[PDB]
């Protein structure tokens, strides 16, 4: 009904992306046929073309392809139409000169006159989903060129950024903070509200909280997903309030440079405690501000806490949810900060989680996303404070960027406006 | 981009090329006499980067083979790769350098070098989005040395916008016979340090020792040598050449790889390298393979690591496997072997992972490195070619063929700068 | 002398477009040393700012590198800056005028005039070559139609441009006429509003001899006088493939010059020079007998912003 254009690039944006899709598939109904088998309205993200169709409004955009392959030949190629599958040529995977600056210049208006197409087919934009691998090649050159873009493009209108910042150890560039600098610079000007991803604790979360051996990506897509989807989910589907993109925005980060907001969503457990136990409304509130079951693994234990933002989706009773929080906010001595004021921001609605078929989560029952701002983000800014300076005192890697497209300037600047950003999540006080 | 261009150069640039080409041949499913007899469609998929099509169910690979006197062309013809390969891709030519680069790079080559021109042109006009050469190079050949220099220097002076990728045959002071070496590596590396954008070395001792003594061949015979060659160049075409889990391009190792420009001398290494047997199983399973690839000799240059540092690493797997290790093994190899990564670069080890292994096996490995070990090797090329230049050795060689004193000067001080250069940054650190 | 490489900034004044259609000034001067551009402070040797003359500047900043050039020194001197940033004054100015005229005119006055003062000793032998750098390749800026030059290093190890035109030259109109062919001859590109955009970074060499018949020392004196082309966002011009080519060989370039002047500037370890070809030619010219003058050419108009501070952001 509002509806929502979820854009996605990079290799793993495109992956994540693609299971995003799989998931709201299953949790809507849609077979890979196209077809909706029953009576319901899921006109948020899909759309009915006129046979038994369901379109999702997914923008792959990509360079070299992978996944639009296996996508248009093989992976849900009958609910994937062609024409939003959005390929591309030339290279740039690290390269920001040649991502942000020349191939970008290639790629820009094939991608942006499709997506200004999708867009005139929503009649009701809600807004953007943007995922983006935010320190990566193929992801971000080209992607915080196109928000720059939609930024004019569609004016007023929210871009709700996911950015992969990478992990303290798995690091598959070399020049991952070269990018995500320029990249934070780019948003911090052009990006409505940015979701920190990681890596590293969503890995030790399947291994401490789901107890499955060390699965690949695509296990680990469908955990994001579950995220991501839990997100959207309270647009998609009927309940109380947090339907608006702004509703988020507003909520979270009412201080205007510190749109970095961060995240959980829980229950994720074993099979086995899922057969052996049944988690309670408290218990898995319990689990949002439980320190190791945080999204980004920066430390909530070193960290102080702001805003906290509450999805419930599962059938729960909003005594036993205010109480529940009411209850714990009151009990941890985990600092809240002195600048917000008390209180969270609660959303229930009915439809609970749903599982895909795969090798991953059990049929719980009830289930919550916790959104929150931390200072903890400051730890994650840290490493690209440390890091980059590690390489730029140096000057390494410099013919590859200032040498292929890019300008030496802009990396100064943007090391300015990223410290000044710290200094932002510094004003954190009283 | 697309399609990547073979270039072999060199009698064993042909050889290590046209086994290259028959590993990925039957990795991709083609038969090395020339039908696509293969099963899987995601390892027909990306073809067209090494190969040309041509009847359907031919394809035709995008080899340009350059040899200076004839006969070379007529082994691989002869070859069981052979009719697999298009008549007009072979570029022989008539008179020879015989070794010497400066007959090479000056004299003789001159006439093929239109020829060749002309047919690189020709494949590179023929092709989509023309991505790189990647070169089969004789370093201290004569065919490979001066000529594929000056095949270099011609293919750069026409494309700066591809990536000159060489594999560069340079083995030790040890078991190499050719004579005149000292002087035809020195030439060549002038041309290569100003010209080449990444250039993988590799030594004949190295492939021997990993036969030998790694793996256990009783005879290391050439092909044997091409066997792991070609694997390391199957290794690090493998990400583009199927779909995989990460990325695919060689300059997405390339970007990470060298962190200032002249430091593109790289190392690659191959894992499994076990003897042909059954404990194997307890030689390794799939974690343990990481610790095969980030062990000491199994390197396509010998480079003790106790010797020098590494720079940037890279980690091409193949298998279906999880970056469990690559987490893991990469974090806690990094933390205890600190002395051998160079603490400069933030997290140093990049690793790709690619769903097909070599066919038939289940995991491989492929290494792809920077180490600052890599200068001793020049050192003792530089200290040879001292020792003939002040004794002025080989005149009616080089000079007589019209080598320049101020360009053996250069070339010399050059290679010692590159020495300085690859040296300095053995020593650099942090704080 | 060496060590002590003068980092000069120089800005020119604002222009009856610029002070009609009023982009503001920016400069906060905090000193001779020191100036805040918006917010960041930027110190150096010397900032001139837009109240200074030609002469003032000649004499702090040249006049001493001639004599070191003359007495036993070499010298280089940089000038950096974009189209009308004011880099035609500060390098050329205009001969006619003796208040006008800038670092070129005023160095080939001193250099002829250390020539009419002293007597039939020295030996007094001028030869210039002026070459650009064109697309990686070295165009001669004085003979037309060469594809590259070779740049040799000689027995004493030092750059020669070989192929390149000498002109021995030996009056100070006939240093003159050859800017004017050579200028005349330049990779400058045109668009519609960047008229003169200089593509090459271009070196001029002026290898001053004065070998004495008397003492018999063979005496010289290499000046080099770079032409520094300007560094480009293509995220500001939007520019085509072809122009981006230049754009990002100038960046490189300029990129590549500011590691050597850091790594001399630090007195590091290698201390690179082979990589650009650039810092090649100027191997010795770098890190040598040297005494080196960066002149930064800058506007102090707010349209020119992120270009004088991306200028500025340099001296390290
Ligand atoms: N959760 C998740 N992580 C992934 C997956 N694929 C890759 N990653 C990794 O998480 C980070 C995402 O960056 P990438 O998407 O790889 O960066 P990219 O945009 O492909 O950048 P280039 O490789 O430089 O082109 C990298 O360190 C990856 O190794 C995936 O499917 N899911
Ligand atoms: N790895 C490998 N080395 C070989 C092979 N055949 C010869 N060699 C050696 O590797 C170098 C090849 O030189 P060559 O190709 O003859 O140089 P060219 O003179 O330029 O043709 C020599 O030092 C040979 O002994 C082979 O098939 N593989």
């Amino acid at each position: 009904m509002r509806e929502c254009i979820s854009i996605h690039v990079g290799q793993a944006g495109v992956q994540i992306g693609n299971a995003c899709w799989e998931l709201y598939c299953l949790e809507h109904g849609i077979q890979p046929d196209g077809q909706m088998p029953s009576d319901d309205s899921f006109n948020t993200f899909f759309s009915e073309t006129g046979a038994g169709k369901h379109v999702p409004r997914a923008v792959f955009v990509d360079l070299e392809p992978t996944v639009i392959d296996e996508v248009r030949t093989g992976t849900y190629r009958q609910l994937f139409h062609p024409e939003q599958l959005i390929t591309g040529k030339e290279d740039a995977a690290n390269n920001y000169a040649r991502g942000h600056y020349t191939i970008g210049k290639e790629i820009i208006d094939l991608v942006l006159d499709r997506i200004r197409k999708l867009a005139d087919q929503c009649t009701g934009l809600q807004g953007f989903l943007v995922f983006h691998s935010f320190g990566g090649g193929t992801g971000s050159g080209f992607t915080s060129l196109l928000m720059e873009r939609l930024s004019v493009d569609y004016g007023k209108k929210s871009k709700l950024e996911f950015s992969i910042y990478p992990a303290p150890q798995v690091s598959t560039a070399v020049v991952e903070p070269y990018n995500s600098i320029l990249t934070t610079h780019t948003t911090l000007e052009h990006s409505d509200c940015a979701f920190m991803v990681d890596n590293e604790a969503i890995y030790d979360i399947c291994r401490r909280n789901l107890d499955i051996e060390r699965p690949t990506y695509t296990n680990l897509n469908r955990l994001i997903s579950q995220i991501v989807s839990s997100i959207t989910a309270s647009l998609r589907f009927d309940g109380a309030l947090n339907v608006d993109l702004t509703e988020f925005q507003t909520n979270l980060v009412p201080y205007p440079r510190i749109h970095f907001p961060l995240a959980t969503y829980a229950p994720v457990i074993s099979a086995e405690k899922a057969y052996h136990e049944q988690l309670s409304v408290a218990e898995i509130t319990n689990a949002c501000f439980e320190p190791a079951n945080q999204m980004v693994k920066c430390d909530p234990r070193h960290g102080k806490y702001m805003a906290c933002c509450l999805l419930y989706r599962g059938d729960v009773v909003p005594k036993d949810v205010n109480a529940a929080i009411a209850t714990i906010k009151t009990k941890r001595s985990i600092q809240f900060v002195d600048w917000c004021p008390t209180g969270f921001k609660v959303g229930i609605n009915y439809q609970p989680p749903t599982v895909v078929p795969g090798g991953d989560l059990a049929k719980v029952q009830r289930a919550v996303c916790m959104l929150s701002n931390t200072t903890a983000i400051a730890e994650a800014w840290a490493r690209l404070d440390h890091k980059f300076d590690l390489m730029y005192a140096k000057r390494a890697f410099v013919h590859w960027y200032v040498g292929e497209g890019m300008e030496e300037g802009e990396f100064s600047e943007a090391r300015e406006d990223m410290a000044a950003l710290e200094k932002d999540y510094e004003e954190v006080g009283v | 981009m697309r399609e990547i261009v073979h270039i072999q150069a060199g009698q064993c640039g042909n050889q290590i090329g046209a086994k290259f080409w028959e590993v990925i041949s039957d990795e991709h499913g083609i038969d090395p006499t020339g039908s696509y007899h293969g099963d899987s469609d995601l390892q027909l998929e990306r073809i067209n980067v090494y190969y040309n099509e041509a009847t359907g169910n031919k394809y035709v690979p995008r080899a340009i083979l350059v040899d200076l006197e004839p006969g070379t062309m007529d082994s691989v013809r002869s070859g069981p790769f052979g009719q697999i390969f298009r008549p007009d891709n072979f570029v022989f030519g008539q008179s020879g350098a015989g070794n010497n680069w400066a007959k090479g790079h000056y004299t003789e080559g001159a006439e093929l070098v239109d020829s060749v021109l002309d047919v690189v042109r020709k494949e590179s006009e023929s092709c989509d989005c023309l991505q790189g050469f990647q070169l089969t190079h004789s370093l201290g050949g004569g065919t490979g040395s001066g000529m594929g220099t000056l095949l270099i220097s011609k293919i750069r002076e026409e494309y700066p916008d591809r990536i000159m990728n060489t594999f560069s045959v340079m083995p030790s002071p040890k078991v190499s016979d050719t004579v005149v070496e000292p002087y035809n590596a020195t030439l060549s590396v002038h041309q290569l340090v100003e010209n080449t954008d990444e250039t993988y070395s590799i030594d004949n001792e190295a492939l021997y020792d990993i036969c030998f003594r790694t793996l256990k061949l009783t005879t290391p015979t050439y092909g044997d040598l091409n066997h792991l060659v070609s694997a390391t160049m199957s290794g690090v075409t493998t990400c583009l050449r199927f779909p995989g889990q990460l990325n695919a391009d060689l300059r997405k190792l390339a970007v990470n790889m060298v962190p200032f420009p002249r430091l593109h001398f790289f190392m690659p290494g191959f894992a499994p390298l076990t003897s042909r047997g059954s404990q194997q199983y307890r030689a390794l399973t799939v974690p343990e393979l990481t610790q095969q690839m980030f062990d000491s000799k199994n390197m396509m240059a010998a480079c003790d690591p106790r010797h020098g540092r590494y720079l940037t690493v890279a980690a091409i797997f193949r298998g279906r496997m999880s970056m469990k290790e690559v987490d893991e093994q990469m974090l806690n190899v990094q933390n205890k072997n600190s002395s051998y990564f160079v603490e400069w670069i933030p997290n140093n080890v990049k690793t790709a992972v690619c769903d097909i292994p070599p066919r038939g096996l289940k995991m491989s490995a492929t290494f792809i490195g920077n180490s600052t070990a890599i200068q001793e090797l020049f050192k003792r090329i530089s200290e040879q070619f001292t020792a003939m230049f002040r004794r002025k050795a080989f005149l009616h060689w080089y000079t007589g063929e019209g080598m320049d004193e101020m360009e053996f000067t250069e070339a010399e001080s050059n290679m010692n700068d590159l020495v300085s250069e690859y040296q300095q940054y053995q020593d650099a650190t942090a704080d | 002398a060496e060590s002590n490489i003068k980092v000069m900034c120089r800005f020119r004044p604002l222009n009856e477009s610029e002070v009609n259609r009023g982009d503001k000034y920016i400069a906060k001067f905090q000193g001779e040393d020191t100036v805040v551009i918006a917010s960041k402070p930027y110190a150096f040797d010397r900032v001139f700012q837009s109240s200074t003359s030609q002469e003032q500047v000649y004499n702090d900043c040249a006049k001493k590198i001639v004599k070191d050039v003359l007495e036993g020194y070499n010298g280089t001197i940089f000038a950096y800056g974009q189209t009308s940033s004011g880099k035609t004054h500060t390098m050329e100015g205009k001969l006619h005028d003796p208040e006008g005229m800038g670092i070129i005119p005023r160095i080939v006055q001193d250099i002829f005039n250390y020539i009419y003062s002293m007597d039939e000793n020295l030996e007094f032998h001028i030869k210039v070559s002026y070459f650009e750098i064109y697309l990686d390749k070295i165009r001669d800026l004085l003979d037309v139609s060469k594809t590259n030059l070779s740049v040799h290093e000689d027995k004493n190890r030092v750059p020669y441009v070989k192929g390149a035109t000498e002109r021995f030259v030996s009056s100070p109109d006939e240093v003159m006429d050859t800017i004017d062919e050579g200028k005349s001859n330049r990779h400058v590109a045109v668009t519609n509003m960047n008229e003169h955009s200089s593509r090459s970074h271009s070196i001029f060499l002026i290898n001053v001899k004065q070998e004495n018949t008397q003492t018999e020392q063979k005496l010289s004196g290499k000046l080099y006088l770079v032409d520094l082309a300007g560094s480009e966002k293509v995220s500001k011009t939007g520019a085509e493939g072809a122009v981006l080519d230049e754009a990002k060989n100038i960046n490189k370039s300029l990129s590549a010059l500011g590691n050597v002047i850091s790594a001399l500037a630090e007195g590091s370890t290698y201390v690179p020079y082979r990589d650009s070809k650039m810092t090649r030619i100027l191997q010795d010219s770098l890190g040598g007998n040297c005494r080196t003058t960066i002149v930064i050419c800058c506007s102090p108009s707010s349209y020119n912003e992120s270009e004088t501070k991306s200028t500025l952001l340099f001296g390290q």
